[PDB]
DNA sequence: ATCAATATCCACCTGCAGATTCTACCAAAAGTGTATTTGGAAACTGCTCCATCAAAAGGCATGTTCAGCGGAATTCCGCTGAACATGCCTTTTGATGGAGCAGTTTCCAAATACACTTTTGGTAGAATCTGCAGGTGGATATTGAT
DNA sequence: ATCAATATCCACCTGCAGATTCTACCAAAAGTGTATTTGGAAACTGCTCCATCAAAAGGCATGTTCAGCGGAATTCCGCTGAACATGCCTTTTGATGGAGCAGTTTCCAAATACACTTTTGGTAGAATCTGCAGGTGGATATTGAT
């Protein structure tokens, strides 16, 4: 089995443009992307707790490495997101 | 008879292909060269034909950015015609052979 | 029984994340706040993507989404074009753009 | 055909035209005649790059077929990222 | 009176300066904008002897480079005075303006 | 200025192990500008390395880790 | 705080026996020594992960280094290897 | 005494045993075979006398008997293959090699 | 061709700051000896898709003509940067409290690890659906001669 | 400016292949629930080394003068862009055999996993040496004026 975030970018694509559907090359590129960022992210992640002689990556450092990776807008909103879920999920119980 | 001055069908020319993204170069030409390099490299080799695509892709994209980086250096010189100086001044900034 | 994603309000896979976490070797532990943290992100940054190459198509007078759409997308977004200043997206061209000097 | 054959010369299949088109969309209005040799050159240096690079991937995996993959890692070694082909 | 003409100077400390090492910043004025850059990002920092120094390595060594890259774009333009649109052509290509 | 420090003599110096024989008069200024987009650059990368180790004070490390983020690897004080 | 500082030395001496070393060269090895070894191992990383294994051996060691390497500096850093590991392996 | 270290059994002047917990708490893999610390350090030996060789040169060549920085400079940017694997990396110290175009000569 | 002014080499000298050889306390390594576990090679093989042969036809490469106009070479002339030496400010150098950077001890929240149980994202296989590619006509520019 | 040749714009329009739609089996995930283990935050602290103040040290700002470099204007030519005729080779649609890629069970060499013992590489305070960088002296090459 080959996963791909193809059902998630689906959903979300939904969510912004009711109307609008994606071509397969163009869901290819998507999946390259989402997984490209993953990596980048936590390389940033792995390095960062090396430097630091942490055997855990944290929520702590994928934020400090998507601080590192992402220009100033995007990078500011990142965080508030990664926060606010990261928030929520802490308080389902 | 008609005849456009020299210059206008080649501005025709850019506003065709910037609108456009179908691969420029002949398929199966391409192809050729891809199996030529890679025998002269090691032989009895197969590829995926998405191999082939994916290098062609990127090997447009390529040249087409260094077509850019090319014509900047033309102008730098008060020039509209590029030149291998032009081409070869762009690949020793962007260190290709600096 | 709820999945993670919802517990944290997300729609992106939190389960899958955490697993691919630790699969890639990135550290010996990998906490739980990780995976929700960069679910949000990865989710975030699609939706900014898709949000733009959907308005293309539509100035484009097209209905689904294709490569020249997410190249314009990103290469007409600053950050966006930076974030992805070494990618390249297939069959996505290039921004139309004649330097002055060439015009009559 | 009857065959198998020879590669050679395969580099001349870059035709003038094809450069052309592909300077154009690049924005440039005007190509002195040095300028195709050139680009073939550059080309083929590009190619040897990525090829040998994906090459050595296919022989790690002791395959005999070069995969999109294999041209995909190839390139992200060179910084040439690639989108849409699996990674 | 004695003079040296236009230019022979100049040729004299390329040579000069191509032999040594030494960074030719002043010290004190680079730390001064090292810190004022710094307290843009977080207020009261202090900073490692070694953290400034190879900060201001890092930077000469760039801006070194950078005058090289430079000097061949004016030369491409047939001039011998680097002007700022050679440094814009140059950083523009490097990508560093992309 | 700050800025201002990165005096005239040093900025021409700098070009001078660069090869420049002539120098225009609007260069300076443009170095700086140049100098001060590099800095800010490297230093925000350095001092988000500061800020994660809980430190109040950027270290060697923290700009060489900077450094090599920023594709400008430097040899001789650590990594 | 480790360092390759005395090995480099001691490999400094069997090529320059006569020949010293100041402090801020022997940093600048140093690094460059880690740094060669963060690139070569990131690879052979990687290499394993494209092939889905678990481990990093030899092999991953040689393919890092033949797509690290320059041409001759790749030859010989292939041969110093595998002479290497063979020698180790022949020796109670 | 005995009990042999393994760089010596490889016959390395590099730490064998070093290279390889470093590989290991450095999250590669989950597992290192025997042999990759052997090969590694011994790659990083060679490498280590490739530069040293030159720059010891580099050395004599100035009546100089200390390889300063400068001296390292000097041996890798002369260096067509040593030059390409560090071209993205700056040596303290360095300095560049000496060069003026020659457009910029006075014309005799 | 003839000096006159300077910058550049060079051989020798020497003080000291940074390189070194020594000693010893020692914890983190590294090697070693034994029991346990497991990744991934070998062997069999199902089945994807790569190489290739075939035919047809028209999109496009090739090659020629012709002359517009861009590039380079040359003369010119302001004005802008280089050389300079004039007098002074900031920087560099070396010495002293202190606030943080780490070394250490601790115990708790959090992360394995493991045994089930349950929900899900993939898939290949049927079938219907649907945006748009590409053909068409003709109405609105855009060019270029006059 | 007016006008004729041509290219571009574009809304209308339907067959087709690529996208969206189930019905299904599902073992691979992801979730659920103890039990065991521990990483790293938090508090307390002792020594570094970083920031700051005084002072002796020296490269920079400033104004003048002018030669030479860079852009403007003028000119000539040969090269590269249009346009056109001709025809082959790429593109396309299909089928075919089989080479490898990829799946599955199997099982041993190699690797993790403690536990025990030996030793080496780093830190430290003390003591000593030594490569070489400024410093001198005098010879001589370079540069520029006449």
């Amino acid at each position: 089995r080959k996963e791909s975030y193809a059902i998630y970018v689906y959903k979300v694509l939904k969510q912004v443009h009711p109307d609008t559907g994606i071509s397969s090359k163009a869901m290819s590129i998507m999946n390259s992307f989402v997984n490209d960022v993953f990596e980048r992210i936590a390389g940033e992640a792995s390095r960062l707790a090396h430097y630091n002689k942490r055997s855990t990556i944290t929520s702590r450092e994928i934020q400090t490495a998507v601080r590192l990776l992402l220009p100033g807008e995007l990078a500011k909103h990142a965080v508030s997101e990664g926060t606010k879920a990261v928030t929520k999920y802490t308080s389902a119980k | 008879p008609h005849r456009y001055r020299p210059g206008t069908v080649a501005l025709r020319e850019i506003r065709r292909y910037q609108k456009s993204t179908e691969l420029l170069i002949r398929k199966l030409p391409f192809q050729r060269l891809v199996r030529e390099i890679a025998q002269d490299f090691k032989t009895d080799l197969r590829f995926q034909s998405s191999a082939v695509m994916a290098l062609q892709e990127a090997s447009e994209a390529y040249l087409v950015a260094l077509f850019e980086d090319t014509n900047l250096c033309a102008i730098h010189a008060k020039r509209v015609t590029i030149m291998p100086k032009d081409i070869q001044l762009a690949r020793r900034i962007r260190g290709e052979r600096a | 029984a709820k999945t993670r994603s919802s517990r944290a309000g997300l729609q992106f896979p939190v389960g899958r994340v955490h697993r691919l976490l630790r699969k890639g070797n990135y550290a010996e532990r990998v906490g739980a706040g990780a995976p929700v943290y960069l679910a949000a992100v990865l989710e975030y940054l699609t939706a900014e993507i898709l949000e733009l190459a959907g308005n293309a198509a539509r100035d484009n007078k097209k209905t689904r989404i294709i490569p020249r759409h997410l190249q314009l997308a990103v290469r007409n977004d600053e950050e966006l074009n930076k974030l992805l200043g070494r990618v390249t997206i297939a069959q996505g061209g290039v921004l139309p753009n004649i330097q002055s000097v060439l015009l009559p | 055909k009857r065959h198998r054959k020879v590669l050679r010369d395969n580099i001349q299949g870059i035709t003038k035209p094809a450069i052309r088109r592909l300077a154009r969309r690049g924005g440039v209005k005007e190509i002195s005649g040095l300028i195709y040799e050139e680009t073939r050159g550059v080309l083929k240096v590009f190619l040897e790059n990525v090829i040998r690079d994906a090459v050595t991937y296919t022989e790690h995996a002791k395959r005999k077929t070069v995969t999109a993959m294999d041209v995909v890692y190839a390139l992200k070694r060179q910084g040439r990222t690639l989108y849409g082909f699996g990674g």
